This record gives C-alpha cells, structure tokens and sequence, in this order.
C-alpha cells in the first residue's frame, strides 16, 4: 500500500457564481461569491465590499440562491453540490461569534437518470413555494418548502421534453409557472408549464410554445410590471409575454456570445448582458402606459456600456458598482458612469481581484539563486491571459505579466536568462481573405518577431474553405526575459499548426541549448490531427533561430529530455529520438500500444505515459537492446487529465472526473502477470481538475532545518486556479493522521451536515469508491482552528505507533505542535 | 477452415505403426484394447456415451500421426479420456482416471504408465492437442441414430428394438477404425440398415416415403449400398473373430 | 493448411503491449508479420499443471470454431511458444489463442466517459448484439458472462461478442444442472439471485437488458456488492419476486430466504421514463422477473425499436479522439 497527503497552497480564485441579498442581516446588503468549494459572504459599501465571513463545504458548489419564505426576518441560502448533496443555510451571530446553520438537508440524487448536457439547473419561485431542480433529462425535481420539509424531501415530474436549455420561475404568475427553452428535431422553442404541490405534476401554462432562435441560451424572468421572459442568443434577444412578442437583433451583439445576465432595476426597466469576448451591454425595456393603467413593454434597446474581465456571473450591487464575477481573468468591481469618458466609454475600474484563473501550465524554477524556487504559471484565457509569478513571503505574492492572448506551456532556460512560452490568440476571417486580430497581444507586440516558412506541408492539395467572420487559432512561440519579462522574441507557427508541447534541453553531444517545440496539423475535417511537426529553435543574440525540423504523421501531444534524448508522443506512438552529430532528429525506438499518448514523465531510464482512456502505463527503455518494454499498465480504466512520478514505484494520476489516484508496482514478483498489473493503492476526490504537476516546493529552504514527517515535493494546478501539493508519509505517520482524521471528522461541524468521508469518496458516473491512502491535510490543518475543548476531546484515547514508543498517548498541545510542523511544507 | 479426419482403408497400411514393423492385426489389436480400454475405464467413472465416444475417437485419430511403438496406447487413452471429460464438459480430475486404470490393468500393463502414472499422462495432452489439430468438437453416430429414428412411425417395440440393436452395434464399432473411415451420419445410417436385416424389419415402411426403397437417402444423401454392406461387414467382422454374437 | 492449428509459432507476431489481464493469461495486441494484420492473443499456460490445459480455454476454442456471425468474436488459429526439441516431458512452452483485434472494450468507452450514445447509435448496437446473441441461442450456447466488458467495438461501429470462457450448451429437452453464480453480480439474472441451478438461455437476455438501460444513463442498473443488496434493488425497479408474477419462485432455493425489504410494485416505466417509448418497452420486457415470461433473443429482433434498423447505416459511437485534450 502507499501512503500520500494533500494540502492546498493557494485556494480557488475562480468565481463560480454570485448572488445579491438580504442574508446576513434582513438590513445590510450581501454579496456572496462562490468559488470552488468555498462561499465568501460581504457586505456591500459606499467604497466597496467589506468581509465578514468565509466557510468551506464539502462539496463543489453547484447552485447558489438566496430565498426568503413568508415568516423570516432575512434571507436564506440554499446550495446544491455536484453530488447532489443540498441544504438550506441561515447566517447567526451572537456578538462576536459568526457561525451557519444547517436548517435542511439531504441528497437528492436519483438511482436512475441521466444527467444533462447543460448541467445541474435550480431556481426558485418567486414565492419562496418550492426549490426546482433540473438534475437529469426528462425529468424535474421539486423540492417543496414546507416547514416540515427538513430533509428536503423530493418528488420527480415527468417532462416530456428532453433536452433543456434553460429553466427559470416566472413572475407575475397565478400559480408557480416554469419558462423553459428545450431543443427537438425541429429546432428550439419556448415552453411554459405550471407546477401543481397538489397534484404533484404539470399543468397547462400560461401562455403557447413558441419557435426561437437555433442557439437561444438563456431565460430571464422579467418581474412584475412587465412579467414573461427574455430570451438571449447569437444574434437576438426576444420577450415573450402570452400575445405579446417582441425582437430585437441588433448587429453588436452577434460578434461575441452572451453568458451572463443581471437584474439592474428591480422593477425590470435595466438588465446588464455580458459577453465572451469582455463588454458590458445594458438591456433597456422601454415601458409604455395605456389608458387602461396598464404598462406594456414597448420596445428593446441595447446599449454598449464598455470593458470588463470575461465574466462568468455578473452582479449589479447598489449605486454604479457591479461586481464581474471572472472565471477566465481577475474579478472586478467597476463603476458605471452616467456620463462617458472621452474613449467613449461607461466603465471605469475600481478594484481588481487576483484570479489564476485556468492554469494549463507551470514551472518552479529559482529566479533570484534564493535556494527556494518560484511557481511561474501560465494562467487566464484570450484577453485575460497571462503569467503569474508567485513566491512565499503569511501571504502569498503574486506578480502577473499581461499577455492578452491564451498561454498554453512553458518552460524555463537558465542559459538565455528566459521563459519559452508557447500562447494562442484568435484572429478572424477578414474581408482580404486572411485574418485579423481583435487586439494587439504578446505575439504582436514582440520587439523581434518570426514566421515560420517551413516547406513540409506545402504540397497541400486538400481544400480548406474560409467564410468571413469565423475564428482561427494563431499560435506563437514567446520569449520571454526573465527579470523584466518582457517578449523579446515571438515565432508565429504555420497557418492551422498549433502548438502542443515545449521543452528546452541540451541533445546528445551537441552543446547548445535549445527550445523544441511539438505541433499538431489541425484541421476542421480531421477527427485526430494527421500532419505534425517537431521543431528544433536556438534563441541566440536576440533572435530564434530554426535548427532543424522533423515531420511526424500525428500530433506530438507530449515530450520531454530523456538521457541526452528526445522522448516524444505522437498519437498513440510514443517515440524515443537521438539528436546526430549533423543536429538533425533520427528515430531510435517506438511503442504503439496505446489509444493517445497525451502525457509523458520520466525517472531514470524509466517512462510514465498516459492515455486519454486507458489510464497509465509504465514503460523502461533497455539500453543494451536500444527499445522499450512495457513493466506494468494500470488495467483499470480512467480519464487522465495529468501524471506525474512520485517514486520508483509510486505514480500519480488526476482523473477528469476531478479524482487523484496512485499506482504502485505489485512488488509480489511471483508471476510475470502480478508485476505487469500496476495496482491502484490510493484514491481522492480533490475536486479540482488538475491541468499539471509538477517537482518542487515553494518554501525557504536554504540555511533552514527543513526537517518534516512528509517527504517529497509535487504541486499542481488546476483550472479554478487552486494551487496543491502532494508529499509521501511512512506507515506511522499516516496510520496517526488517518486516525487523528477520523476523530475529527466526528468533532469537527460541518456546512450543510456533508460527510467529509463522503466528499473525497472517490466519484465518477459509475462508481463511488471509498478513499484509501491520502490524508487530507486540509481537514488537518483545521485542528489547529477548533476550540480548545474539542482538542482535547480528540485527542481522547489517541495512541502513537511504531515509534520509540509502540503506545505513546497524545496529548492536545503535543498535536498543536505535530500540526504546525506540517502549515510549513504549503 | 477445418481439417479433414476421413481415410480410405487402403490408407491404413501406411499408419507410422504398420511402417515400423507392426503388422495389420496387431495394431487391430491395439486399437481394440486401447478403445475398450477407454470405454471401461470412463463406463466404471459413470461418464457419458459420447464422453466415452469423444475419447476414442482422439485415440483413433492419434495414431494415424504417431507409432504404438513409441506411445504406450494405454497411457494415450487415458489422455484422450481425460481431455474428452473437459471437453465435453464431464470432467475428471487425473488422479481419478489412474486409479480406475490401475485397477483395471495388470502390474504388466500399468507398467506403462512408468514410475509417475499422472505426469505421464498430463505431458501428453500437448502431443494430443497439437496432434488432433485442436479441432475439438465431434460428432457421434448416437445423435443421428436417434434424430432418424424419431422419424420413424409404425409398431413402438420392433422399432424400439433396431434402436438398441443399432446403440450396441454403434458401441461395438467405436473399436474399429470404422471412426476414421466414414462420418457419423452414415455410421447411424449403416447400424439402423444392419438391424433391419438381422431383424428382418423393412424400415421404409416406416418412413414418410413407404415406397421409397432406399429409405436412407432422406437422412443421408449421396450413400450407396456399397458403404453400408462395406460399415456392416466390418462390424460383424468383430462378432465372428471373437466369441461373441449378434446381440438380437 | 489453414487448419492444423498449435503448430505456427508465436515469432510470426510482433507482440505490441499488453491489452488486458485475462483468467487463463494476459492478453496482447499483436501484429502478424507477414500480413501487418493486428491480432490480440490470449496466452494459455498449462505449465500450472494442475489440471492441464484450463477448460475456460478449451471451451472458448470447441465453441468459437463452430460459431461464425458478424457479431461473434473469430478466432484465427492458435499458436505456440518455441517447442523444446525432441523433449515433450519438458516442454513448458505456452499456446496463445489468435482473435482479431478489437479497437476498444464497452466498459473502457462508458468508464473514461469519452462516448454518447444517440437513440440511433443505441438501436445499431443492440441490433448487433442480440443477433449475436440469437446466433448463440439458436445454436443452443448460453454465454453466461455478458458485461460490458465483454462486449467488444470497433471505431467503425460492429460490435462482437467476446469471452465465451463460460459458455455451455442448453438442452430443453434434459435439464442439466448447471453453477449458480455465472454473471457478474451487476449483470446477474434474479433466477440465478435465488439459485436456480437449471437456468434458461434468459440468463443472457437480462444482462443485455441491464446494457440496455445503461447505455441511456451511461450508468449501470444495479450496482451491488452482496447477492442479497442485488436483489434489493432489481426489486425496487422490477418488483419483488411474488407468485403473483412468477408463479414458479416457490420452487427457487433461496425464494423464502432472501426476501426483499418490502414487496416492491414495479416502476420500471416510471424511473425510465426518459427512454424513448420503443426502448422502453423492450427493457420492461427484457427485464421480466419470471425467465419463462422474459422475451427472447429473437423477439427483441422483431421489436418495433430493433425492427427496422437498416444495418447497413452502421453509425457508430460518438468517440471524441481530439479537444479531449484541452
Ligand atoms: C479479454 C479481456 C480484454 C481486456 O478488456 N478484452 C479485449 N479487449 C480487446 N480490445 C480492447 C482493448 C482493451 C484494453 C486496451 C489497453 C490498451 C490499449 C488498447 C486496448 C484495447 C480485444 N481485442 C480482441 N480481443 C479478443 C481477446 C477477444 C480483445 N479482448
């Protein structure tokens, strides 16, 4: 068996979802963001947010709603995780003492279902009657809100429509009325039922099915006076009221997608419309009052207001201050302005929030020769992209350099004093039949910059047809200085080359340094790219230069420094090249039993590979027969979203179901089948996607006694922008820590009444699997945060083992200790 | 595809046994005693007819590929039965075949079976496979015997009577090389015509074609009279060697 | 020949990896030299000894070379390890059984979660599998091991049918005694839940009902770890087994035994509700509790979800193999 903790560095900075109310006082005015995990409560100001409270749940958090049920002073909150686990949260305080309560719980999960393609969807009616949750296709949950109902027991609604877009409650109804935007064959249209408590089914709504726009994404309940919905699109927003139908499709917002909706007035007068590619419109429905004393909406507007973050939720607050709510980029407060600025503009910032946002890449490396390493990820997406410089020093600090396009890899060369980045940015089918950049970016604004005229390709004779307006992925080789960094150098690959995979290494004899960059021939018609590329640059006295260059027939999806050799994954081929004395690639060996080689670690002369399916395989090159051999394959089937090697015998693997698992060696070498079964010792739910992993710690350790039980160093980042790391432990001290778990968990209150046994159960679809050999150094690290008296209620008949001591007692003030050791490694 | 398991009688004089000195009778001799050899010792096992049959036929098979002189017939046979138990999903475990042989055989005759009767046995399964091609899957005289006679209609107790009289000249014929002549089809075909004679029975009565003289040729098409006088004359063969005499 | 077969050596492939870990020995990804065919090849070792060559083996060799149909798994011919020569007592060597390589397993699609089945991908598989299934039963070959991962598709979109290392022949006419537990507990027919002992070819037609629903929630049906819990939860769905449904449960080993919670009213049609009419009914009738009343093979051919499918429209699953990445 293996032994292995976790504990989180950096806690998710992406904002998952945002709401507005009344809830830790029925007077002050909250905002409570929700990243990953973790619920932030604040209080709105006349400068900004003040904070007043933070929990953990045990749960990922999926919906997020304020209600308030006739008979309560002040709002109430309910959260659904992604594992169905849901509950009913009321804010108390008592003075100086700031605690949640769990009103109801349960999960809701269903034995049969099949979960929807736009996810998990809840809402809540407008008189606080019930909870509706759309969890599975076909089918709708109703939570009613009964005052007995404290274990929110529910029902299920047969609905015949089985593909939902979108479901909100509609205002202005005589009975709670469900809109809803679902797609059949025939296209998309607008549907409205009424939810019968009584009946426990639907009944005929409102007002008829109506045929909508082919990508209509969004419903907004539009409150009383108007009443109905909106419905948003590409290229159209349309209001839909019983007879009344209205459509405006003006021509702005058909170049960017709309995400993100918000309430401005209440009386539904204003709405803020965010898209993808950063700006902030203002939906205005224009009232018109007949004599009868009746308001009708009269017509749309859509209005351009500026610039923000790319948004994932949007929140309007009070006055001019709207919190941007990002999960690509930094979070935002701005302030919308009556009067424009003289660029024409609405929007002006006033605050900016750290955000790591996805990050699909890292390296550690030491910068200033501090003996402690710094953590350069490349992190944000399109306009928000950027590199993030992060060190300790009790805070973390964090520099971010601006690229304005994606960053996709990096890699770090001491001899050049800079960063190789590899980075993406959109252009767009222009009216000269080439393409042009929606801003300038780092590839643009290179101070020496290059283009690839590599002749590989060029025969073509395959048509690829460009209509105007469609997008193109342009990718870019930057170097970067590594104290000023700024982008010295930009390499633009060939038009439809992306850019897969960087290393930078010393070959074989040859003693220069070089960045080799893998690339994939990318085309629409391609199910899996077909044509790639390795290539081979030199960076020297301020410009790149093309070393060499080695077709390959698939994308080099991974590759890493191997001996003195280049270790690269083509497709399912995972290939092993030497570098001649005429500095040109020449293939030694290849493997090809695998379904896609995405990623690839070594150690020695051995060979981690991961597949898209078929989880790990280690492989071991022979050197005195010059080939691989297959040593052990993990049989069990997973998704792997990154690998990495701990040990000879221990790997590492992240699942994309947001699982982590380790591997060993059988090490019972009785019978060749025993030691080719790498056998799966340790299980967890992290719940994070872990993008990469890599070797390092950012802690001082020059001139320190950097003495703790755990032994070893791996970090990783994931796409919410949480940073982790994973270190080993002996026998003792796991067996001490798993049991000290289990007393906390029994003493130690938590959100919304969630097992914490259940949380890091191992979870896909299809199985549900107990954790085994990680402790979780999150739940840990909280010993040293309970009161007093339940300390020493856990460490109550706590014995030591296989120490000086085989029994050893613990006392409450000898775990403090034994903890804070253990808040030093993150 | 599949492999061909029919040899002409002429074929027969050029058996690895024959080539190595052995002559026609004694490896006649052989053949019988190895056959019965199997049947006897999976009959006192309680095992199937056609696990029994199945066995022999991987006998008979073995040695138009090996000598007699260089495989002792009876260790074969055990072999044979005990891969015809796993084939035909009547299992016996090894050890339980070698003490029915040693108590059936003499001290002479185990002697065999050398100073580890099992291992004998359990290396030879790889020559066997190998041997019969693993082509697993036989077909029996019984199935047909049966499947014809239910297509049979008239007087239960004469027809009752060629059945078992045709079942026991079908046992009786496993220990000739009868197996390795003609398919399974005709064997049934050529028992039920030699029971018809010696019971003085006109079996095309019985048919859906009473008129129909050569009543065979609806079960079995393309058979002459030739092949089934040359199957009856070799069973009876059997009967007049020995002490024994037609069942009736 | 072509026919005479544990003579080729095993040097005629170039062994690729290693696919699977098998119950006789692991199984390998091969390519044949002289035709660049890939292979997968299942290595039988009798140097265990303890019973010789392992039945598992000979039954999937006697049954596998008399069943041909597209969506029955061929075997090629078996091949050997070099022999030691003149030396058969000490030959230790092992026999590898040739089948044609299968791009991907059922179990690894569903588990990585990388495939979706439309209604038209669902009807294509089903058809293949359970004229298969037919071709076995018609045959009169029970498979007794039908799970996900047995089932074996090609990128293309044919499906075969696989490991036939249980399978059995099935007279109607002299009930035989047979081994209760035979499926896989998740796939496991209720009669054989309560030891039936005598089962029917409907053992086969209950696991590919299970594949059946769980290829429209990408989950499987019935996910127990104890015999008992098995039962608990078909009875939820199916209702408990009663006289009243089964009249012959009386006669079951365990009917008095392992009694569910409650006596269960069938909801099959209300929690599946989201399947599509067709679908529908043919689950309700594929997972009937009573083996004489559950339909066979044939007549989930001659349904109106499986009628009219054209096979000749193979469409295949929808496996993405690139923007997985990222
Ligand atoms: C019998 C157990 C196995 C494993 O589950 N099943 C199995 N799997 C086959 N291919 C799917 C497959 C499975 C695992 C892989 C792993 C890596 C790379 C590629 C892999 C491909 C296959 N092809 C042909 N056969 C014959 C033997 C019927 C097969 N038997």
């Amino acid at each position: 068996m293996s032994y292995n903790y976790v504990v989180t560095a950096q806690k998710p900075t992406a904002v998952n979802g945002c709401v507005t109310g009344h809830f830790t006082s029925a007077e002050d005015l909250n905002l409570l963001i929700a990243k990953n995990t973790r619920l932030e409560i604040y209080v709105v100001t006349a400068e900004g947010l003040r904070p007043v409270k933070e929990v953990g749940m045990y749960g990922k958090i999926a919906v997020m709603e304020l209600f308030r049920p006739k008979g309560e002073s002040k709002d109430l909150l309910f959260i659904l995780t992604a594992k169905y686990n849901a509950c009913i949260l009321e804010y108390k305080q008592s003075g100086e003492s700031i605690d949640i309560i769990t009103r109801a719980h349960g999960n809701v999960q269903d034995r049969i279902g099949r979960p929807s393609e736009t996810g998990i969807i809840g809402i809540i009616d407008p008189e606080c009657r019930m909870i509706g949750l759309r969890l599975y296709d076909g089918l709708f949950k109703v939570i009613p809100l009964d005052r007995d109902n404290k274990e929110l027991k529910a029902f299920n609604i047969r609905l015949e429509e089985l593909h939902v877009i979108d479901v909100k409650f509609l205002y202005g109804c005589q009975a709670p009325t469900i809109c809803f935007v679902y797609q059949d064959p025939q296209g998309r249209h607008v549907k409205t039922y009424e939810v019968s408590l009584r009946e426990k089914e639907f009944n005929k709504g409102p007002w008829k099915q109506e045929n909508v726009e082919a990508e209509a994404s969004m419903v907004i309940a539009v409150p009383e006076p108007f009443g109905g919905a909106i419905i948003i699109g590409q290229e159209s927003i349309t209001y839909h009221n019983g007879d009344k139908y209205l459509a405006i499709a003006p021509p702005i917002i058909k170049q960017s997608t709309i995400v993100c909706h918000n309430r401005v007035d209440p009386n539904g007068s204003r709405y803020l419309l965010g898209d993808m590619e950063g700006r902030l419109f203002m939906l205005l429905l224009e009232k018109e009052e007949q004599m009868d004393g009746t308001v009708t909406l009269k017509d749309l507007r859509v209005e351009l207001l500026g610039e923000t973050s790319i948004a994932e939720c949007l929140t309007y607050l009070d006055n001019g201050v709207v919190f941007v709510g990002s999960r690509l980029g930094d979070s935002q407060l701005v302030k919308l302005n009556v009067d424009s600025n003289e660029q024409g503009s609405y929007v002006v910032a006033m605050e900016t929030f750290t955000n790591l946002g996805p990050i699909v890449d890292m390296c550690v490396v030491d910068l200033e020769r501090q003996g402690q390493g710094q953590l350069v990820t490349c992190s944000g997406a399109f306009k928000e992209g950027s590199l993030r410089i992060i060190r300790n020093g009790q805070k973390l600090h964090i520099r971010t350099v601006p690229l304005y396009e994606s960053p996709r890899k990096i890699c770090y060369q001491e001899v050049s004093q800079c960063f190789g980045v590899l980075s993406s940015r959109i252009e767009v089918q222009d009216t000269s039949g080439g393409t042009t950049a929606l801003r300038p970016s780092a590839s643009t604004q290179a101070l020496s910059s290059s283009v690839s005229s590599s002749k590989l390709f060029s025969s073509s004779t395959a048509p690829h047809e460009t209509s105007f307006g469609e997008e193109v992925e342009v990718h870019n080789l930057l170097i970067i200085d590594q104290h000023t960094f700024e982008v010295l150098h930009a390499h633009q690959f060939l038009q439809n080359e992306y850019a897969l995979s960087l290393v930078s290494c010393k070959l074989g004899k040859d003693p220069n340094t070089y960045f080799i960059v893998g690339t994939a021939m990318v085309y629409p018609e391609e199910a899996e790219p077909k044509q790639g590329r390795i290539v081979v640059f030199q960076y020297s006295d301020g410009k790149l230069q093309t070393v060499a260059e080695k077709e390959v027939k698939g994308a080099v999806y991974s590759m890493v420094e191997f001996n003195g050799k280049l270790l690269a994954s083509i497709n399912s081929t995972v290939r092993l090249y030497e570098w001649t004395t005429e500095k040109e690639l020449r293939t030694e060996c290849n493997h090809y039993n695998n379904i896609m080689a995405l990623y690839l670690k070594t150690k020695g002369d051995f060979i981690l590979v991961g597949d898209l399916m078929r989880s790990v395989l280690l492989l071991a090159y022979k050197p005195m027969e010059g080939n691989f051999e297959e040593i052990a394959r993990d049989f069990n089937p997973n998704w792997m979203s990154a690998v990495e090697i701990l040990d000879d015998d221990n790997f590492l693997g992240a699942e994309n179901a947001f699982n982590l698992f380790v591997c060993q060696k059988d090490s019972a070498a009785t019978t060749d089948e025993e030691r080719q079964h790498l056998q799966e010792v340790g299980l967890f739910h992290l719940g994070e996607f872990v993008n990469v992993f890599c070797h390092g710690s950012l802690v001082m350790q020059n001139l320190g006694e950097t003495s703790t039980p755990t032994q070893g160093s791996v970090l990783f980042g994931t796409v919410n922008g949480m940073i982790g790391l994973v270190t080993s432990l002996s026998e003792s001290w796991y067996n001490l820590l798993l049991d000290m778990q289990n007393r906390l968990n029994k003493v130690i209150k938590s959100v919304g009444k969630i097992e914490h046994s259940f949380w890091r159960s191992f979870h896909t679809e299809r199985k549900t699997e107990p954790a085994t050999g990680f402790i979780d150094g999150d739940l840990i690290e909280s010993f040293l945060d309970i009161s007093r008296p339940k300390m020493q209620e856990v460490v109550a008949n706590l014995q030591y083992d296989d120490g000086s001591g085989m029994k050893r007692e613990a006392t409450a003030d000898d775990l403090i200790k034994v903890v804070e050791e253990l808040t030093r490694i993150h | 595809t599949k492999p061909c398991w029919y040899w002409d009688k002429k074929d027969l004089a050029h058996t690895p046994s024959q080539l190595e000195g052995l002559d026609p009778a004694t490896e006649a001799r052989y053949r019988r005693e190895g056959a019965r050899f199997i049947f006897d010792v999976g009959t006192r096992l309680g095992l199937h007819y056609d696990t029994l049959a199945t066995g022999i036929i991987y006998f008979h098979r073995f040695y138009m590929f090996h000598s007699f002189k260089q495989f002792p017939r009876y260790v074969t046979g055990a072999c044979c039965l005990f891969l015809a138990g796993k084939v035909e999903e009547t299992p016996k475990k090894c050890k339980d075949i070698i003490k029915t042989a040693r108590s059936l055989l003499n001290d002479v005759q185990f002697g065999q079976f050398g100073d580890d009767p099992k291992e004998e046995v359990m290396v030879l399964e790889r020559i066997l496979l190998q041997t019969i091609k693993f082509d697993l899957q036989v077909e029996h005289p019984y199935q047909f015997l049966l499947k014809y006679a239910k297509q049979l209609k008239g007087d239960k107790n004469k027809i009752q009577k060629l059945v078992q009289m045709a079942w026991t000249f079908v046992n009786d014929s496993l220990c000739t090389t009868l197996s390795l002549q003609w398919e399974p089809e005709i064997i049934a075909v050529a028992v039920m015509y030699l029971a018809g004679r010696l019971c003085k029975f006109e079996i095309q009565e019985w048919t859906s074609k009473p008129m129909y003289r050569r009543w065979w040729e609806q079960f079995v098409q393309d058979v002459p009279v030739d092949v089934l006088e040359d199957i009856c004359h070799q069973i009876l063969d059997l009967y007049s060697q020995g002490k024994q005499q037609m069942p009736h | 020949t072509e026919s005479d077969w544990g003579k080729r050596c095993v040097d005629k492939f170039d062994i690729i990896g290693i696919i699977g870990e098998g119950t006789y020995g692991q199984v390998y990804k091969a390519k044949d030299k002289d035709t660049g065919e890939l292979v997968a090849l299942k290595k039988v070792r009798l140097d265990n000894e303890k019973e010789g060559f392992p039945i598992t083996a000979i039954r999937e060799i006697k049954i596998l070379r008399q069943l041909i149909h597209r969506s029955v798994v061929n075997m090629k011919e078996i091949v050997t390890d070099k022999q030691d020569a003149l030396d058969f007592k000490k030959d230790k060597g092992a026999f590898y059984l040739v089948f044609e390589y299968m791009d991907h397993d059922l179990m690894g699609l569903l588990e990585s979660g990388l495939v979706h089945f439309s209604e038209d991908h669902i009807k294509s598989f089903m058809k293949q599998l359970m004229e298969g299934l037919e071709y076995c039963h018609k045959k009169n070959f029970l498979h007794r091991d039908i799970k996900c991962s047995n089932i074996l598709l090609n990128n293309s979109g044919q499906i075969k049918l696989a490991d036939f290392g249980l399978a059995r022949l099935y007279n109607s006419e002299e009930s035989r005694p047979y081994t209760n537990k035979v499926i896989t507990l998740w796939y496991r027919p209720p009669e054989l839940l309560l030891g039936e002992e005598r089962y029917t070819p409907a053992i086969d037609v209950w696991s590919c009902g299970c594949i059946l629903g769980e290829l429209f929630t990408k989950k499987p049906i019935f996910q127990a770890n104890l015999e008992l819990a098995q039962l608990e939860l078909i009875s939820r769905l199916c209702g408990s087994p009663c006289p009243a449904v089964w009249p012959d449960v009386i006669r079951l080993p365990y009917f008095n035994t392992m009694k569910p919670k409650k006596q269960y009213r069938r909801r099959l049609r209300e929690e599946f509700s989201f399947i599509p009419s067709a679908a529908l009914d043919l689950l309700d009738h594929m997972l009937t509790l009573d083996p004489s009343k559950r339909c066979t093979a044939e007549q989930t051919l001659q349904s109106d979800f499986l009628k009219d499918v054209e096979l000749s429209k193979m469409a295949p699953p929808d496996l993405p193999h690139w923007q997985d990445c990222h």
